RNA sequence: GUGGGAGAGGGUGGUGGAAUUCCCGGAGUAGCGGUGAAAUGCGCAGAUACCGGGAGGAACGCCGAUGGCGAAGGCAGCCACCUGGUCCACCCGUGACGCUGAGGCGCGAAAGCGUGGGGAGCAAACCGGAUUAGAUACCCGGGUAGUCCACGCCCUAAACGAUGCGCGCUAGGUCUCUGGGUCUCCUGGGGGCCGAAGCUAACGCGUUAAGCGCGCCGCCUGGGGAGUACGGCCGCAAGGC
């Protein structure tokens, strides 16, 4: 799974600033996390479709925060991005 | 000859045909009846009747043997299933005690045709 | 890390000396995957509802261990191993659901 | 109608949910090894939920009965 | 975000007891089985009925509920690991990031197809027995594919609430599942029923709308010919759209 411990780091080395918990940044951090920790489950168990379609959802929901991020401000965007290491 | 004076009298009702087998304490067969032991061939061996004088035929049958008292084992629904308890309580033959234990399986195999539907 | 409790059902006839070795046995295997024994439990042994293994009894053990989930499975089976373990049942400890109280 | 006491009631406090408590389990089991209906229970959904669970674990352990056999008739 | 919750939601491995069949041993003997009645069939190479042991496959009694979970199909023995959804309390963070969704893509009961495996029970076809005016049927005795597993296909259905998704608004009563509370009762989520207003051809619907409204998608346009022909796309084929 994933504990506090693992959750607070990446909510904290993502903050915008201390206390921030919810900002664009921290959720697609928390959700690359599921993300990649689902993805790898499915790896190994590729018949557990009802799981994947979360996957799907949380991809989807990804896709709009980055989406609406980078219509803000392009720049916090390649950031975030960079960071995470996603896009092409 | 063996003497026993005390075993099982298992009783094998269904919708087609009743009988009793009578065994040791330990579950061996002594002496057995059914409604084709006696004289009954179609569908008369289902008959309450036919039980009886199965069930009283195996009695004596065992009687023979010194058989005194027996436990009763019932198994099935078939008709004549009480009339096969009552003849072993009047058939001389003690009954110590009736018990059924009809296998009923916790789901397993598929029924024939003939037997489906649940609920 | 987490706590689970590894039942244990034995041969209802082992010797103090069979007992012992088997019983240790046991021991061994918890630490050689990650367990940490936190209470014991040994009832001893009990009438059996049903024949196990063609015995109307059987010895029962009890630990209420901590360990690293993904051996679990892994380490019971190894417990399995041993003749005289015929049951090894390993449930994850839970809060005591209390009720009529 | 499900008549006489209800299995709960006539108990004190106890662990729903330790399937080793032969004595208060074997409680819920009918004449025959068959876990008993809520109707007699006397028990919650909820409860009875967790019993179902634990009596399931006792009878693997081989603490309960699958079935007994009917005795009389 | 934090703290809590219920659940047959999914995947993987392992495991338990009941039953059927088969094989081994004991005991035992003349039938069993089956039907409206029968016969086929099985049994003196010893069956049926009973006890002990072993093997194997498939399915999970009671709990079980008008119950719960899931987007649908669908999901029930027990344990462990892996994993999805969702609900409540606190008002902590972001600051409209929302809704819908042509095409695409994924999923998708059963039967069916390919390859390998498995095969207890059941059972299309088929082989018999009955029945009947006949009986390519219903009943009875057999039995192959298949039903089971892995992997890949197939993409349908009375795939149904025959009711697309989201949101706001408009009496209540009552039972129920699952949270929170100052725990009659209050408040939230879900499952039922009856019913205010209203709606509806009628039946009925009625805070789980079929009411009052807005957004977006899909679909309809008399019956037969026809879900056919042709074209295309897909599929190994059956065949699908
Ligand atoms: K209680
Ligand atoms: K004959
Ligand atoms: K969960
Ligand atoms: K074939
Ligand atoms: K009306
Ligand atoms: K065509
Ligand atoms: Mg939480
Ligand atoms: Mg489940
Ligand atoms: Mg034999
Ligand atoms: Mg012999
Ligand atoms: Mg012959
Ligand atoms: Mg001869
Ligand atoms: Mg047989
Ligand atoms: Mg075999
Ligand atoms: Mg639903
Ligand atoms: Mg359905
Ligand atoms: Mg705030
Ligand atoms: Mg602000
Ligand atoms: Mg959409
Ligand atoms: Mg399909
Ligand atoms: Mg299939
Ligand atoms: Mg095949
Ligand atoms: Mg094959
Ligand atoms: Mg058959
Ligand atoms: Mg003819
Ligand atoms: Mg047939
Ligand atoms: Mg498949
Ligand atoms: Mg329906
Ligand atoms: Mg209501
Ligand atoms: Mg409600
Ligand atoms: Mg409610
Ligand atoms: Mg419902
Ligand atoms: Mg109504
Ligand atoms: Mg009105
Ligand atoms: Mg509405
Ligand atoms: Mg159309
Ligand atoms: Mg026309
Ligand atoms: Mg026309
Ligand atoms: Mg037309
Ligand atoms: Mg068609």
């Amino acid at each position: 799974p994933i504990t506090k411990e693992e959750k607070q780091k990446v909510i904290q080395e993502f903050a915008r600033f201390p206390g921030d918990t919810g900002s664009t940044e921290v959720q697609v951090a928390l959700l690359t996390l599921r993300i990649n920790r689902l993805s790898e489950h499915l790896k190994v168990h590729k018949k557990d479709h009802h799981s994947h379609r979360g996957l799907l959802m949380m991809v989807g929901q990804r896709r709009r925060l980055l989406r609406y991020l980078q219509r803000e401000d392009p720049e916090r965007y390649r950031a975030l991005i960079e960071k995470l290491g996603i896009r092409g | 000859k063996r003497q026993v004076a005390s075993g099982r009298a298992y009783i094998h009702a269904s919708y087609n045909n009743t009988i009793v087998t009578i065994t040791d304490p330990d579950g061996n067969p002594i002496t057995w009846s059914s409604g084709g032991v006696i004289g009954y061939k179609g569908s008369r061996k289902g008959t309450p009747y036919a039980a009886q004088l199965a069930a009283l035929d195996a009695a004596k049958k065992a009687m023979a043997y010194g058989m005194q008292s027996v436990d009763v084992i019932v198994r099935g629904t078939g008709a004549g299933r009480e009339q096969a308890i009552r003849a072993l309580q009047a058939s001389g033959l003690q009954v110590k005690s009736i018990v059924d234990d009809t296998p009923v399986p916790h789901n397993g195999c598929r029924p024939k045709k003939k037997f489906r539907k649940a609920s | 890390m987490r706590r689970y409790e590894v039942n244990i059902v034995l041969n209802p006839n082992l010797d103090q000396s069979q007992l012992a070795l088997e019983k240790e046995i046991i021991q061994r295997a918890l630490e050689n995957y990650g367990a940490r024994v936190e209470k014991v439990e040994e009832l001893g042994l009990r009438r059996l509802a049903y024949p196990i293994a063609k015995d109307p009894q059987g010895y029962f053990l009890w630990y209420q261990v901590e360990m690293p989930e993904d051996r679990v499975n892994d380490l019971a089976r190894e417990l399995r191993i041993r003749d005289n373990v015929r049951r090894v049942m390993v449930v994850k400890s839970q809060e005591p659901f209390l009720a009529n109280a | 109608p499900s008549r006489k006491a209800k299995v709960k009631a006539t108990l004190g406090e106890f662990d729903l949910r330790d399937y080793r408590n032969v004595e208060v389990l074997k409680r819920f089991l009918s004449e025959t090894g068959k876990i008993l209906p809520r109707r007699r229970t006397g028990l919650s959904a909820k409860e009875q939920r967790i019993l179902a669970k634990t009596i399931k674990r006792a009878r693997i352990l081989g603490l309960l009965p699958f079935t007994e056999k009917l005795v009389r008739k």
